[PDB]
């Protein structure tokens, strides 16, 4: 019972950490994109806005 | 067999990796191409050296020991380096980009791009190894490699190598030398993440070591070189145990015994003796009653705290060089007699000595003078939490203001990691104050 | 290794980018002809930060340069070094600034900067390792000002992890060419603290004032002002151009420096405008600052501080410690360590020992204000709105600029007011 229990804890150590990892870096992929995704979508209502001054100067006549 | 893998992480890592290897080159007689003339054992071996240096066919002596960067700028040194021929190109392990002394950039952005060549490579390592033993890694506190990657790097070395044992040196940031604002931050989150994959945390504070290289040698501002080859001593004394073998030398493991009372409780404090230079050291030969009252100076500790102010929970005393068993019986006496080193009550009070009769040597053009003998001191005390306290502090007075901590968010972190690690450590903190408590 | 790409665009952007580029390829050994020419290898550790290896080991300037005016190309390559940059990098298209801002931006900015855009890439895909970008160019003016800021918002787009760094030249009515500078600035700023990541603020009041009051020059030439932003220049870029312990790139030191991502305007210092204790006092001297606010009038939240030339460390460290310890109230308490110093023992040419400051200073705000007196000082009457909306603008676009850089002055003195306890 003692050398199967030696072994299930160092197992269930490697589980948790393997697994503690995995999500860590996947909450991580996440929020980055997430801020680039929240970064381009900002420059480009600059871009939209760009435009609706633009198509703004032509309406003058 | 019971080789150990060396693992140098970032800028402070690689370079007091060069100042390690030289020196165990220069102990071992290992000249720069890996040749050791001493060696009749030609391609292999099983003598105490072989715990950190493979052999070739060649007759080369090779590091068990992986340099890695995220930028290539530090190991091209070694690359181009005298000491350029001990390693196979493979082991010297460079990205592009570096972390920007930020510890999400090593850990998650730019580190998860390399760690799986790391770990690769660490296993070509281990592969030549028929009993190994554990790793030693060396990184910086407060690096954006030497935190971020070296956490990410435990965490993987956790799961592909089970319990097999991870000693760390940590470079402790000093605001003398401190490289970014934000060392704190690195600090707090890498000691948070390591915190149940270490065995074994030397911390090696900057400030500690700058100080005694202006006061122990009358230099007037040191530079990274003056620190390591300090540092490199330190380092040598506590794996030499490893190293070099005979009758009265104790394995470092077995210190390791008395040194962790529990698992989170693994930062022991070092103290070393003599570093004095040669003009001061000429014509004054130190006898092991004198070095052994100096490990208990706190002006000789690598770690800037008042043991005084705290209790002991084990001393060690690691002897290299000409010492034998009588004298320093009789050092000890007479410390114990002018001394109040007071433990914990769970804990007996001996006193844990080895000797390694191989003499300290020095790389040339170091202002350390060769000595006959020399100590370094391993004592668990309570009084090492101060270090977290002054790390804690600075770590708090930024954050409740949440400076810097876009960076952090920028780059896929939450604020919940940063408490998260900061009430570990308050924990920590705590665990420090509750072992050394009186038993009811 | 670690490449920067560099932009000059409108008038001022391109004159103070020669000089630049004249004063750094000197102290790297580079003659007009692009060849190494230098007495140390130490001008060519991190050279490739700043140039190309060229045909037959030339090196060229990684810079581009940008206007919507004819004079200022034929005026860069007949100035010395003009041959040095390749001629590709000269983009250009010649409907003129009429410094107005949405010119700038919106019309006639737009047409090329799709060709800009062209150019930065072709420079971009040679970077080993693309640190980010650096931008010279007026806030007054309506090239480098509102193209210029487009530039930034087109590039941070295609480039969004790089960083963005800037050195904007504000306004003053002394020196000034115009009168509606006021609100280009305060347009151009409105994007600066949305699309930079490190501001170097440069004032011609305050350079103004050096030479005048400081210098003693009652009429002070373009070119004595730009002697100012020279070297000012080559000392906040000391630490990218050199080898130093700390391997200095755009983002650490963005790191360093920028605690939140609004605050990255700088207040930039020069010294001598001679002993270390000397230079570090004259560094952190109001008269030596390059923007034109008085920094005992806030608090630091970050400084950079390099020196150059041949001196002491441990003095050095004994008067950069001596300042903050007899100062401790100008810095803030919740950041500890904020003050960062460098030394390089290469001086710029002309002296021996050199000192350049680089503040994070809530007394910036002071230079904002100045900004917000007189970009208002035409909007409670609304005047000059023509030459805005008849590119097409809209008059929020204006209140909101307003108000974008009124939030950045207050938040600036929220963090001069907040302490450790
Ligand atoms: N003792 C010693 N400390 C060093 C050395 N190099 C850097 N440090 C310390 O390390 C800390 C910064 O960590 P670095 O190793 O430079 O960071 P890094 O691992 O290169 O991480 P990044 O460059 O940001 O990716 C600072 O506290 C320095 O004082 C060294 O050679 N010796
Ligand atoms: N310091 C400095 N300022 C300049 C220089 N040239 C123009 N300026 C300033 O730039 C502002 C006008 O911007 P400018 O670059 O000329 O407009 P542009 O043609 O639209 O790019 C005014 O505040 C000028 O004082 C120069 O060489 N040095
Ligand atoms: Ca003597
Ligand atoms: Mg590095
Ligand atoms: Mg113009």
């Amino acid at each position: 019972e003692v050398i199967q229990k030696a072994i299930e804890e160092n197992n269930n150590f490697i589980k948790m950490a393997k697994e503690k990892l995995a999500q860590k870096m996947e909450s991580n992929k996440e929020n980055r994109e997430a801020h680039l995704a929240a970064m381009l979508e900002r420059l480009q209502e600059k871009d939209k806005h760009a435009e609706e001054v633009r198509k703004n100067k032509e309406l003058k006549e | 067999m019971r080789e150990c893998i060396s693992i140098h992480v970032g800028q402070a890592g690689v370079q007091i990796g060069n100042a390690c290897w030289e020196l165990y080159c220069l102990e071992h007689g290992i000249q720069p191409d890996g040749q050791m003339p001493s060696d009749k054992t030609i391609g292999g071996g099983d003598d105490s050296f072989n715990t950190f240096f493979s052999e070739t066919g060649a007759g080369k002596h090779v590091p068990r020991a992986v340099f890695v960067d995220l930028e290539p700028t530090v190991i091209d040194e070694v690359r181009t380096g005298t000491y350029r021929q001990l390693f196979h190109p493979e082991q010297l392990i460079t990205g592009k980009e570096d972390a920007a002394n930020n510890y999400a950039r090593g850990h998650y952005t730019i580190g998860k791009e390399i760690i799986d060549l790391v770990l690769d490579r660490i296993r070509k390592l281990a592969d030549q190894c028929t009993g190994l033993q554990g790793f030693l890694v060396f990184h910086s506190f407060g690096g954006g490699t030497g935190s971020g990657f070296t956490s990410l790097l435990m965490e993987r070395l956790s799961v592909d190598y089970g319990k097999k044992s991870k000693l760390e040196f940590s470079i402790y940031p000093a605001p003398q030398v401190s490289t970014a604002v934000v060392e704190p931050y690195n600090s707090i989150l890498t000691t948070h993440t390591t915190l149940e994959h270490s065995d074994c945390a030397f911390m090696v504070d900057n400030e500690a070591i700058y100080d005694i290289c202006r006061r122990n040698l009358d230099i007037e501002r040191p530079t990274y070189t003056n620190l390591n080859r300090l540092i490199s001593q330190i380092v040598s004394s506590i794996t030499a145990s490893l190293r070099f073998d005979g009758a009265l030398n104790v394995d470092l493991t077995e210190f390791q015994t008395n040194l962790v009372p529990y698992p989170r409780i693994h930062f022991p404090l070092a103290t070393y003796a003599p570093v004095i230079s040669a003009e001061k050291a000429y014509h004054e030969q130190l006898s092991v009653a004198e070095i052994t009252n100096a490990c208990f100076e706190p002006a000789n500790q690598m770690v800037k705290c008042d043991p005084r102010h705290g209790k002991y929970m084990a001393c060690c005393l690691l002897y290299r060089g000409d010492v034998v068993p009588k004298d320093v019986n009789a050092a000890i006496a007479t410390i114990k007699t002018k001394r109040s080193i007071q433990f914990v009550d769970w804990c007996p009070t001996g006193f844990k000595v080895g000797i390694n009769y191989q003499p300290p040597t020095v790389v040339p053009g170091g202002d350390l003078a060769k000595v006959q003998r020399a100590v370094c001191m391993l004592s668990n005390t309570t009084a090492i939490a101060e270090a977290w306290a002054r790390l804690d502090h600075k770590f708090d007075l930024m954050y409740a203001k949440r400076a810097f901590v876009h960076w952090y968010v920028g780059e896929g972190m939450e604020e919940g990691e940063f408490s998260e690690a900061r009430e570990d450590m308050a924990a920590l903190e705590k665990d420090y104050e509750e072992v050394g408590v009186d038993s009811v | 290794m670690r490449e920067i790409v560099h932009i000059q665009a409108g008038q001022c952007g391109n004159q103070i980018g020669a000089k630049f580029w004249e004063v750094i390829s000197d102290e790297h050994g580079i003659d007009p002809t692009g060849s190494y020419h230098g007495d140390s290898d130490l001008q060519l550790e991190r050279i490739n930060v700043y140039y190309n290896e060229a045909t037959g080991n030339k090196y060229v300037p990684r810079a581009i340069l940008v206007d919507l005016e004819p004079g200022t190309m034929d005026s860069v390559r007949s100035g010395p070094f003009g041959q040095i940059f390749r001629p590709d990098n000269f983009v250009f298209g010649q409907s003129g600034a009429g410094n107005n801002w949405a010119k700038g931006h919106y019309t006639e900015g737009a047409e090329l900067v799709d060709s800009v855009l062209d150019v930065v890439r072709k420079e971009s895909e040679s970077c080993d390792c693309l640190q980010g970008f650096q931008l010279t160019h007026s806030l007054g003016g309506g090239t480098g000002s509102g193209m210029g800021t487009l530039l930034i918002s087109k590039i941070r787009e295609e480039y969004p992890d790089r960083i963005m760094n800037t050195f904007s030249v504000m306004p003053s009515p002394k020196v000034s060419d115009t009168v509606v500078e006021p609100y280009n600035a305060t347009l151009s700023v409105h994007q600066l603290v949305e699309n930079t990541d490190e501001t170097y603020c440069i004032d011609n009041e305050a350079l103004y004032d050096i030479c005048f009051r400081t210098l003693k020059l009652t009429t002070p030439t373009y070119g004595d002002l730009n002697h100012l932003v020279s070297a000012t220049m080559s000392g906040v870029t000391t630490c990218l151009r050199f080898p130093g312990q700390l391997n200095a790139d755009l983002r650490k030191l963005a790191v360093n420096m920028v605690p939140f991502p609004r605050l990255h305007f700088f207040m930039p210092g020069f010294a001598p405008l001679l002993t270390v204790p000397e230079l570090t006092q004259q560094m952190f001297d109001s008269k030596n600052m390059m923007a034109a606010c008085d920094p005992r009038h806030g608090r630091y939240l970050t400084v950079a501080a390099i020196f150059r030339g041949r001196m002491s460390m441990k003095e050095v460290d004994e008067q950069m410690l001596n300042v903050q310890n007899k100062n401790s109230s100008y810095f803030v308490e919740w950041i500890p360590n904020n003050v960062k110093t460098a030394v390089c023992d290469i001086p710029p040419r002309g002296l021996k020992m050199s000192a350049t400051f680089i503040g994070n200073s809530t007394a910036i705000q002071e230079l904002f204000k100045r900004i917000s007196e007189q970009f208002t000082a035409m909007f409670r009457r609304k005047a000059f709105l023509h030459w805005y909306t008849g590119e097409g603008m809209d008059e929020m676009e204006f209140t909101e600029a307003e108000s974008n850089m009124n939030d950045l002055v207050s938040e600036y003195q929220q963090y001069q007011d907040a302490t450790a306890d």
